[PDB]
């Protein structure tokens, strides 16, 4: 899977903030080293309190989870 | 008019008074305030900058 979908999710001051970047890769079982900053961002002025995370996945796959 | 801690979204459009160059005028913008000289520059701005 050459496609890497790197996202960042954050809630500050009552808005949901997102980041994204699509970049080709070579390894799928581990994240390769390298630098590529995530310029895109969209602000969602919702005000929703969020403390729990559930991955929404389509069922008729692997992913990583980090913490800031 | 409901305002939240998040950045506001329902804004009010103005008249973006015509712009001039090479003379000291107020350069007040959507987020900037002050006076100065506005010339033409060829910086490589990013789409989100
Ligand atoms: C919910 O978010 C607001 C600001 O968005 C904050 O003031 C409040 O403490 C939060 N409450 C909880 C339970 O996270």
């Amino acid at each position: 899977f050459k496609n890497l979908r790197e996202f960042v999710f954050k809630n500050i001051d009552g808005y949901f903030k997102i980041y994204s970047k699509h970049t080709p890769i070579n390894l799928v079982r581990d994240l390769p080293q390298g630098f590529s900053a995530l310029e895109p961002l969209v602000d969602l002025p919702i005000g929703i309190n969020i403390t729990r995370f559930q991955t929404l996945l389509a069922l008729h796959a692997a992913y990583y989870v980090g913490y800031l | 008019f409901e305002l939240l801690h998040a950045p506001a979204t329902v804004c009010g459009p103005k008249k973006s008074t015509n712009l001039v160059k090479n003379k000291c005028v107020n350069f007040n913008f959507n987020g900037l305030t002050g006076t100065g000289v506005l010339t033409e520059s060829n910086k490589k701005f990013l789409p989100f900058q």
